[PDB]
RNA sequence: CCGGGCACUCUAACGGGACUGCCCGCGAAAGCGGGAGGAAGGAGGGGACGACGUCUGGUCAGCAUGGCCCUUACGGCCUGGGCGACACACGUGCUACAAUGCCCACUACAAAGCGAUGCCACCCGGCAACGGGGAGCUAAUCGCAAAAAGGUGGGCCCAGUUCGGAUUGGGGUCUGCAACCCGACCCCAUGAAGCCGGAAUCGCUAGUAAUCGCGGAUCAGCCAUGCCGCGGUGAAUACG
């Protein structure tokens, strides 16, 4: 993740179709979850720490 | 005729709260419509276990949101007096609407 | 019953036989029979001289079929082809013209598969 | 079959609606 | 590549979250970022004190925050002026008007998060890894505990070939989903690269 | 099946003749778990069997089966080097498995367009002693005993 | 007066209200043979009645929701077998040797990740 | 079987730029990057040069190619066969 | 539907229930076989959970981090092109080669999910995608939704076909600043190969396989037949 590429934070994009996502935490982009703003990796990490309230290990 | 809708991630945190809201208003007024469960909406998160490749890792996560009803009909000042004053639960979000 | 350019359907239901004309099929077949009064289910043979008239009348005059159709289409393919047009090129090449992948499945367009030698020692999978 | 976009199943498959598969 | 986080593995059971606040499908990704932002500072401008857990509760623009530490004095400040600096400099991250707290760690020898830090600490200095581990395992074991285990990874001793030093006493039943095992990890920046440090502390069971 | 000796699934008897060999035969006809369409095809055939014949359906069915059952079959076996097709008895369990399978397979080899017809017929032919079913049954038995010499490998 | 059973099968629940009468059946307001038209299996649903000889003795009202009609047939079959017992507990001793009073616990297996269907495992080429 | 709807798009870079040329004469070549532009009658006769993503190519716009998007006459790939 | 009622279904929280406890036989014991009662029986079915270690395994392009390397450029912006190229080779899949089928109509059974500039009832315009209007719901109380296979009836009549939909011509909707390269969908026309696949090879032991449809994440839209998951119908076989 290039610091430079985290320009997305610029709520100023010529057209809204260019506005993407990026992880709040690692700055990823490939697979971020809207409900969390976190990427699939960051989500599992935080998830495990118990830092994601209510989130837990699904079993059934 | 106030309808209370309690929700939360922890089921006992509600069971706890909701129980209070009942025992409380169970004096100053009606005996409440009894706390009712209501189905639980569930969020799933299926994330590949490791970074890079290994498409078959996965690991399952879920965020379960519980609900309740209580429902108090016949509010009498004190009925509302036992409410606004006594509060506790943190993982419990309340919705009172008559 | 010669209903279109040298067209001649037969022994089957008409709504299925009109399909046999280069410019007609189900959609148009069910239309012409509808707006002609003929009961589709009737065998081309069982058709009535009169029916064969109304049918043929419409069909030939209500649309562009057989030979003329082919002529049109072909004329179009040359058209866009006689101008730099991408599609034009794709037609000259004989490769698909609708943004389909050509690294693989494009047989129906490329024709028979013509194998060549290669570089073995290396999992080409 | 599921392959034909202009039939009941064709639509259902592509999960679409149209002449061949009306929204009722 | 195996072994579930021992904490995440028992959240439902013997192990509460470090952030417990009601619903929110439109703000979750905001309160979370906040809870994060929070921990950001606290896990910095509060290191030297034994930051061993930052709990967080909420209720409509009201944050709790309970920083557990082995040396609260360092948190509070002279007479109590720093805990005042925090609170303010803290509400600079988020309006919210958030509280704060400083509950102490009654014996950091039974706090995995801390033990990790101690060992990672020495390593950062330049102590004998193997030693550091043996000792810590001891302390943790020394001060009660029913079992303990420490794991340093990296280029142990500045060596070129990465290895992994062990060490453990008593029981550390990672499978028994109820044991109540405190887990802790600590980094370790070094003149020659990182070293992970894992600490497992087994306390009671049921 | 290294451990136990695999139990034979016992299926619920026919809902018309209360017989199991029917359910058995019915399943063999069924495909893609459409046990209903499979159920018809058979029962219909049962009627055709009692129209194009005066005999009771169920007994004609029993007859087909009993005639398609091979009593000897040949199992291959590496001996000293080469794989000698070895003759040997067929267990009453397998005897039935092979019978119903063959019936259905043969039936679907027939030309009549309608499924039920093919079964009604092949069955009747089987009771008679003809049709692909019986052909295989006998082709098999012939195959075995034709490889007699290679039988002192009893197995 | 009246008798009842619950009966559930592979995710179908069937309220069975047995009652003395002709022998007609009402499944979801429809005639038993109308809700289950053209389903060879259908008959089975009432097999527990034939067991202790009823039907032409009882009349039954039936509720059925969830699953498929094949599953419902089975649940209905449980409910019937159950009510039958309330009417006469002594039925068990003869209604059970058939197992009608057993709740078939067979159920759709969870779709496991990695595999295509709980078990169907993706295939590999030249491994 | 192309699509657009109601507004047959054209980047006014060259549009306003082309109508000005009409007011006078024909400017030999008009380099553009508006590969996305729809060709219109006015453009006819002119000579807009489109980018491959590498070069600008001379494209004499005719009345029979009106409607086709610009570019589309400016191929991107450089393929001459695998043969050898 | 209404009054009304908590009985039943259900919803969800707690709790009971199975322990070889009970009878028979073998046994030194553990345990084995059989039987009863029971919804369930000997780990009742499925998950989560993966030992010390193994491979110089994978990832410095998630992140972090030692070292080396660039610092008017190996940094940064933009527009456009490319990642979508093809004579070819392979992997994983989808659709199919048909009558136990295809099609049109009428009619019936499900679960798990999702919904703010969101799901969209209903009405009107349009063959249609969709458009205009517009009720309800912040969602057990409204919507996506039609489940499909199935059942009843009718058509096709063994044909490369009313099988199968590739390919191409034409017209058009929607998203988006914009769909040439390079979106999806609708409608007309076109209507390919394919008749069940050589050597070789894969999955699955039961509510499994096989078959049928339904949801979700990402997401403006979508190249999803991928993936994660849900329920319907529901086998064959195992000597060894
Ligand atoms: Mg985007
Ligand atoms: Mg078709
Ligand atoms: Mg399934
Ligand atoms: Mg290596
Ligand atoms: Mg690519
Ligand atoms: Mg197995
Ligand atoms: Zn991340």
């Amino acid at each position: 993740a290039r610091k430079a590429l985290i320009e997305k934070a610029k709520r100023t994009p010529k057209f809204k179709v260019r506005a993407y996502t990026r992880c709040v935490r690692c700055g990823r982009a490939r697979s971020v979850y809207r409900f969390f703003g976190l990427c699939r990796i960051c989500l599992r990490e935080l998830a495990h720490k118990g830092q994601l309230p209510g989130v837990r290990k699904a079993s059934w | 005729k106030i309808r209370i809708k309690l929700r939360g991630f922890d089921h006992k945190t509600l069971d706890a709260s909701a129980q209070k809201i009942v025992e409380a208003a169970r004096r100053s007024g009606a005996q409440v419509s009894g706390p009712i469960p209501l189905p639980t909406r569930v969020r799933r998160f299926t994330v590949i276990r490791g970074p890079f490749k290994h498409k078959d890792s996965r690991e399952h996560f879920e965020l379960r949101t519980h609900n309740r009803l209580v429902d108090i009909i016949n509010p009498n000042r004190k009925t509302i007096e036992q409410l606004m004053t006594l509060d506790l639960p943190t993982g419990v979000e309340i919705e009172i609407k008559t | 019953a010669r209903i279109a350019g040298v067209e001649i359907p037969r022994n089957k239901r008409v709504d299925v036989a009109l399909t046999y004309i280069y410019g007609i099929g189900k959609a148009r077949a069910k239309e012409a029979l509808e707006k002609t009064g003929i009961n589709p289910a009737t065998r081309v043979k069982d058709l009535t001289e009169a029916e064969v008239v109304r049918l043929r009348e419409y069909v030939e005059n209500t649309w562009k079929l057989e030979g003329e159709l082919r002529a049109e289409v072909a004329a179009n393919i040359k058209r866009l082809m006689d101008i730099g047009c991408y599609r034009g090129l794709r037609h000259r090449r004989g490769l698909p013209v609708r943004g389909q992948r050509t690294r693989t499945n494009a047989r129906t367009r490329k024709g028979p598969r013509k194998t060549v030698a290669g570089k073995k020692k290396a999992p080409r999978k | 079959g599921k392959g034909d976009r202009r039939t009941r199943r064709g639509k259902i498959w592509r999960g679409t609606y149209g002449k061949y598969r009306p929204r009722k | 590549g195996n072994k579930i986080h021992p904490i995440g593995f028992r959240l439902g059971i013997t192990r509460d979250w470090e952030s417990r606040w009601y619903a929110g499908k439109k703000q979750y990704r905001h309160l979370l970022l906040e809870d994060q932002r929070i921990r950001g500072l606290l896990e910095k401008e509060l290191y030297s004190a034994g930051l061993a857990r930052v709990d967080i509760e909420r209720a409509a623009d009201n944050v709790a925050v309970t920083v557990h530490v082995a040396k609260p004095g360092v948190v509070i400040g002279r007479g109590g002026e720093r805990i005042r600096v925090l609170r303010e400099e803290l509400a600079k991250l988020t309006g919210k008007n958030v509280a704060l707290n400083v509950q102490e760690v009654q014996n950091p020898n039974l706090s995995a998060p801390l033990v990790a830090q101690r060992v990672a600490e020495q390593i950062e200095r330049r102590f004998a890894v193997r030693r550091a581990i043996k000792q810590a395992v001891q302390r943790v074991m020394e001060s009660g505990a029913k079992g303990a285990k420490v794991i340093v990874s990296g280029r142990i001793g500045g060596a070129e070939q990465a290895r992994t030093e062990w060490a453990a006493q008593g029981r550390v039943p990672l499978h028994t989903l109820r044991a109540n095992i405190d887990y802790g990890f600590a980094l370790a920046r070094t003149t020659y690269g990182v070293l992970g440090v894992k600490a497992y502390i087994f306390l009671g069971e049921v | 099946a290294r451990r136990r000796r695999a139990e034979v699934r016992q299926l619920q008897p026919d809902l018309v003749y209360g017989d199991v060999l029917v359910t058995a035969f019915i399943n063999k006809i069924m495909r893609d778990g459409k046990k209903n369409l499979a159920a018809r095809i058979f029962y219909d055939a049962c009627k055709i069997i009692q129209e194009k014949t005066g005999q009771e359906p169920l007994k004609v069915f029993k007859q087909a089966v009993e005639n398609v059952k091979p009593r000897m079959e040949v199992r291959s076996r590496r001996v000293g080097g080469a794989n000698y097709q070895v003759p040997m008895e067929v267990s009453p369990r397998r005897q039935q498995s092979l019978a119903l399978r063959w019936l259905v397979q043969a039936a679907n080899q027939r030309p009549e367009r309608r499924a039920a017809v093919r079964i009604a017929h092949e069955l009747m032919d089987a009771a008679e002693g003809k049709g692909g079913a019986v052909k295989k049954k006998e082709d098999v038995e012939r195959m075995a005993e034709a490889n007699r010499a290679y039988a002192h490998y009893r197995w | 007066e009246q008798y009842y059973g619950t009966g559930r099968r592979k995710e179908a629940v069937a309220r069975v209200f047995l009652r003395p009468g002709n022998g007609k059946v009402t499944v979801n307001g429809q005639d038993f043979n109308e809700y289950f038209q053209g389903l060879v299996r259908a008959v089975a649903a009432l097999e527990p009645l034939r067991a202790v000889d009823a039907l032409g003795r009882f009349d039954a009202y039936i509720t059925v929701r969830g699953g498929g009609k094949s599953g419902q047939i089975d649940a209905i079959k449980l409910g019937i077998a159950r009510a039958l017992v309330q009417y006469n507990p002594d039925y068990r001793a003869k209604l059970k040797p058939l197992g009608f009073l057993t709740r078939d616990a067979r159920v759709v297996e969870r779709k496991k990740y990695g595999k295509h269907k709980a078990r169907r495992a993706p295939q590999y080429s030249k491994r | 079987p192309r699509s657009l709807k109601k507004g047959v798009f054209v980047d006014d870079h060259l549009l306003e730029k082309v109508l000005e040329l009409n007011a006078k004469g024909e400017k030999r070549l008009i380099k553009t990057w508006s590969r996305r532009s729809t060709i219109v009658p006015e453009m006819v006769g002119h000579t807009i040069a489109v980018y491959n993503g590498k070069q600008h190519v001379p494209v004499y716009i005719t009345e029979n190619m009106v409607g086709h998007k610009l570019g589309e006459f400016a191929p991107t790939r450089t393929y001459r066969g695998h043969g050898k």
